[PDB]
RNA sequence: UUAUUGGAGGUAGAGCACUGUUUGGACGAGGGGCCGUUACCGAAUUCAGACAAACUCCGAAUGCCAAUUAAUU
RNA sequence: CUGGGGCGGUCGCCUCCUAAAAGGUAACGGAGGCGCUCAAAGGUUCCCUCAGAAUGGUUGGAAAUCAUUCAUAGAGUGUAAAGGCAUAAGGGAGCUUGACUGCGAGACCUACAAGUCGAGCAGGGUCGAAAGACGGACUUAGUGAUCCGGUGGUUCCGCAUG
RNA sequence: CUGGUGACUAUAGCAAGGAGGUCACACCUGUUCCCAUGCCGAACACAGAAGUUAAGCUCCUUAGCGUCGAUGGUAGUCGAACUUACGUUCCGCUAGAGUAGAACGUUGCCAGG
RNA sequence: CGCGGGGUGGAGCAGCCUGGUAGCUCGUCGGGCUCAUAACCCGAAGGUCGUCGGUUCAAAUCCGGCCCCCGCAACCA
RNA sequence: GCGGGGUGGAGCAGCCUGGUAGCUCGUCGGGCUCAUAACCCGAAGGUCGUCGGUUCAAAUCCGGCCCCCGCAACCA
RNA sequence: UUCGGAUUGUAGUCUGCAACUCGACUACAUGAAGCUGGAAUCGCUAGUAAUCGUAGAUCAGCAUGCUACGGUGAAUACGUUC
RNA sequence: AAAAAUGG
């Protein structure tokens, strides 16, 4: 009877490790990723007050499509830039959330990039 | 799988000789005959000496009766 | 893809009908099948294990992984780190058609064949069979086996229990 | 490591650093990029 | 002869004697005891002299527990030499024993047997004693 | 110097969670003399009871370092 | 030096206990290490988690290699001990050479000479998508003043001047 | 209420029993593509939606283990007095163990319901 | 530190001078010998020449680097 | 007090430098002799003084207990 | 090893009253050591050695022993110091 | 012209 390994616990493992050494100011405030076998969220989070600033997700109905789940890790990178530069913020620091840079997440960290998000 | 670390490893017809019986698998044996599959596609065919369906513990077919015991010895040697 | 065709029709039913199994998600399957090789007297002549490692091979399909000494042990002359076996893990088509051929083509070539252990379970519903010569398998020719050795080959299943992990084996076809 | 190293700038020449080498692991003359100050560049220095 | 089968100093602190009894100062595996009011080291030599003389007049009717055990080594300089040039050898094993502590119980026999013994057995001992029985 | 407040630290005591030391029970994973059952049970487990400068799950009194700190000096 | 001297032992450096919960603290008090090692056993990025036991399995046994489960650290941390390290400081892999140059607010230690830590700035780099990390190694031993001489460099001097 | 992401010495954990699924989280279906395995599409990565609450996950119950934990008393001890007694007395401080008991978390922000 | 020499079958010595070829005495194995034994005689196996390089059709031999041993001599941080 | 040593039945190597127990004599078996000795062929025989430690591994390295040898034990 | 045929299983034949201790022989099957033998030691000078079979006494049965028979059929002897 | 002891 192999048991099988719970993917979430394990990514916060090493998300808890990243988060160590990496951490969201006022100035320069934290874009968190959450990833699903589905969906994609993203979060700007100032860690000093714990609070979130903007937020955008491949469920939201803004977002939401019929596309692959690159285009809609894209989608919701455009957005979540999109809504901070509306909030006024420029520097940000990724927290890859301890997934693999790569994939979805990278497509999101570089849709955020080009949107003008300065990392 | 990688590149170019693995043996050559293709579709195969197992052919039991005995009850010429055929079942397709995998494998890396590479043998030249060729027998027609119920799909159209030929694939290389294994001679198979024996398989599930020949083997005497695998059907239960009893070759040769048990032994006789020591009376029935005994009596049938001399015809009492 | 027979064998699992099998399973996937007749060996869940079956299994299903005989355990009361509330939802599919329970019925057991061959999670992977590891096939390894413990070449001892590698240590002694390093061209065995190599031989051990081509015969593997061509048994299994796919390169072996090389495993080393975890600790030194000096009755056996062994250093660790030294190579002294070998290891291939088969999950999913490969696997089912070495389980398919090992039950069929290759058992029954076994000398003086009577079935297999029926009490070798781990406990937990896992099954591991040892062969005891390589000649077995029909992909190798004993003109090319310069030594004759065995191997352990490793069900893994998701059968909480022996008894859950015998059904399954035997509705695959395994001798007991 | 068990013998004193001098590695210099194999453009200029300049004797810029020392360090250690086991001679037995490391026979051949060890080479390394290192920062040349009178270049103002990393060159590739080597053991004397 | 009591004495650790080993130890992993043999050149130790010898130990402080003031104070009272820090446990085992209740009779608790048998049904009378020998508690000792007074302190002093307690010797491997001084216990099995005790145990004898108790054992003895028990005539094996009865069963003895030890409750102290010599586990404390103490050296001794070779004889007539001066003054430093490192501690000496171990010369025995004590235990320390103050005020409260029960060094011997025994059951299986009468009260007057357990007095008379343990009256023979404290005769044998550096401190001054008691007899007790089970506290209820 | 005292009062108040904060802090560093592992001593006295205590304890046995670790490393060692140690006393009585219970039981024995398993094999031997034994047919199944009357050694060793060396293992492990378990109950109770003890020991420690170089043991610590704990842990004082003091002393110590400070404070946009008050009183006396 | 020395519980008189000789003889024996010792002499510098690191760790622990004695040491009395800051720091310091002696004896020819109780115990051990050092006079190195590593071209990765360094930097960085990503990934990973042990020892041990039980149960199955061939050569294979109490221990080799394989599988499941239990197992919170009993493993490992180059090397003594102590303090730390399982968000690893332990293990694997890829790329690399910061085991840089000029320094240095401030601080520890301290009779002196020395010794220790150090943000940050500039130059030029490595790894990383980036944040960022990197001026050797989990930390603390692995060392020896000046004089003199050797070797390399040098927009320094050069006994009338070159 | 659900989820994401923080804070707090486990009073938060473990174990046992029970309930849950169109949203969502998973398991799950595959290996064309980016990517990957010292062997393995197991994992990582990607594409996807036939099936399932079986497991994870979430929620509910509890006090068996772990955690927390008084009051009172005791040990120790600053100071003083008397004393050489393995000490006494007075005052202040005051454990550890144990006992009663607490406890199957409490909360910030954001997006959905 | 300078100058010389030495390193060759299991042991002890040539062959290096002057390029080819690995010789000699012991030791082991087989045979002759003898009533055996020794001695003696004849067949074999035994180092590829301290190690790594270099010049040559050709290296134990010639030329360099390196590892040890010996003789004499040098040595005022 | 300081050194050195302890290994088949005896004597002596092996330790320095961990993975390998050697030689001579003695013992036993077969042979040769009328028999013994000598001699020839073949074999057995040491858990490396005894306890702990480091090591994957100890005759070997480190520390105790024992036994033997040598040197030292001086000034009044 | 298609050498060798020991050991073992099964099935039989014969003599004898009766083949377990404890006979010979046959069939099927199995298929051990053994690759020319250390020190040492023996026989033989011609129809000899070596090799191949044949017969007889004892005897119900039982021979690789003993005693006889023939077939093929060598090498060598310088010589007498040891 | 090598050496080859002893035997109540
Ligand atoms: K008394
Ligand atoms: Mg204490
Ligand atoms: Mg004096
Ligand atoms: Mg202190
Ligand atoms: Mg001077
Ligand atoms: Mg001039
Ligand atoms: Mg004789
Ligand atoms: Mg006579």
């Amino acid at each position: 009877m192999i048991s099988k390994i719970d993917k979430n616990k394990v990514r916060l493992k090493r998300h808890a490790r990243v988060r160590t050494n990496l951490s969201g100011t006022a100035e320069k405030p934290r874009l968190n990723v959450y990833r699903s076998n589905k969906h994609i969220y993203a979060q700007i989070i100032d860690d000093n007050k714990g609070v979130t600033l903007a937020q955008a997700s491949s469920k939201d109905s803004d977002i939401a499509t019929t596309a692959t789940k690159v285009e809609l890790a894209t989608k919701v990178g455009e957005a979540i830039a999109k809504k901070a530069a509306d909030k006024g913020i420029k520097e940000i620091v990724f927290d890859r959330g301890g997934y693999l840079y790569h994939g979805r997440v990278k497509a999101l960290a570089e849709a955020a990039r080009e949107s003008g998000l300065e990392f | 799988m990688k590149q170019g670390i693995h043996p050559e490893y293709h579709q195969v017809i197992f052919l039991d000789t005995t009850t010429n019986f055929k079942f397709l698998s995998g494998s890396t044996k590479t043998s030249s005959e060729m027998m027609e599959w119920e799909d159209g596609k030929e694939y290389p065919v294994i001679r198979l000496d024996i398989s599930s369906d020949s083997h005497p513990f695998y059907t239960g077919r009893q070759k040769f009766a048990a032994a006789d015991g020591r009376v029935e010895r005994f009596n049938k040697k001399f015809g009492l | 893809n027979r064998l699992k065709e099998k399973f996937n029709t007749e060996v869940t039913e079956n299994l299903m009908k005989k355990f009361n199994y509330s939802s599919v998600m329970e019925v057991p399957k061959i999670d992977k099948i590891v096939v390894n090789m413990g070449v001892g007297d590698a240590v002694q002549n390093s061209k065995v294990l190599d031989n051990a490692v081509e015969e593997l091979e061509l048994i299994t399909g796919q390169k072996p992984l090389v495993t080393k000494a975890k600790k030194s042990i000096a009755t056996f002359r062994l250093r660790e780190g030294m190579p002294i076996g070998a290891k291939v893990t088969l999950r999913g088509e490969r696997m089912y058609e070495f389980l398919d051929k090992l039950i069929s083509v290759s058992l029954p070539r076994v000398r003086d064949f009577q079935g297999v252990s029926k009490k070798a379970f781990d406990g937990r519903g896992n099954y591991t069979l040892g062969v005891k010569e390589q000649l077995i398998f029909p992909e190798i020719d004993y003109d090319k086996v310069s030594k004759v050795r065995g191997m352990d080959i490793v069900i893994v299943t998701t059968a909480n229990t022996d008894e859950e992990a015998r059904e399954l084996l035997a509705n695959f076809g395994m001798p007991f | 490591m068990r013998v004193n190293v001098t590695l210099a700038c194999t453009e200029c020449g300049d004797r810029n650093y020392i360090t250690t080498k086991n001679k037995r692991n490391n026979p051949e003359r060890i080479e390394m990029k290192k920062y040349c100050p009178r270049l103002n560049k990393y060159t590739l220095h080597r053991e004397t | 002869m009591l004495l650790p089968k080993r130890v992993k100093y043999r050149r130790q602190h010898r130990p402080k004697t003031t104070g009272r009894s820090k446990g085992g100062n209740y009779v608790t595996f048998g049904e009378f005891g020998l508690q000792a009011t007074t302190t002093s080291w307690i010797t491997s030599r001084q216990i099995e002299s005790a145990r004898i003389a108790m054992t003895r007049y028990m005539k094996r009717g009865g069963k003895v527990w030890i409750k102290i055990f010599p586990h404390t080594p103490y050296t001794k300089k070779p004889l007539e030499v001066r003054m430093g040039a490192g501690k000496g050898a171990v010369e025995g094993w004590i235990a320390v024993v103050k005020p409260g502590r029960i060094l011997f119980e025994v059951a299986g026999v009468s009260e007057e047997v357990a007095r008379e013994a343990l009256r023979l057995a404290s005769h044998k001992l550096p401190v001054k004693t008691k007899f007790v029985k089970r506290e209820e």
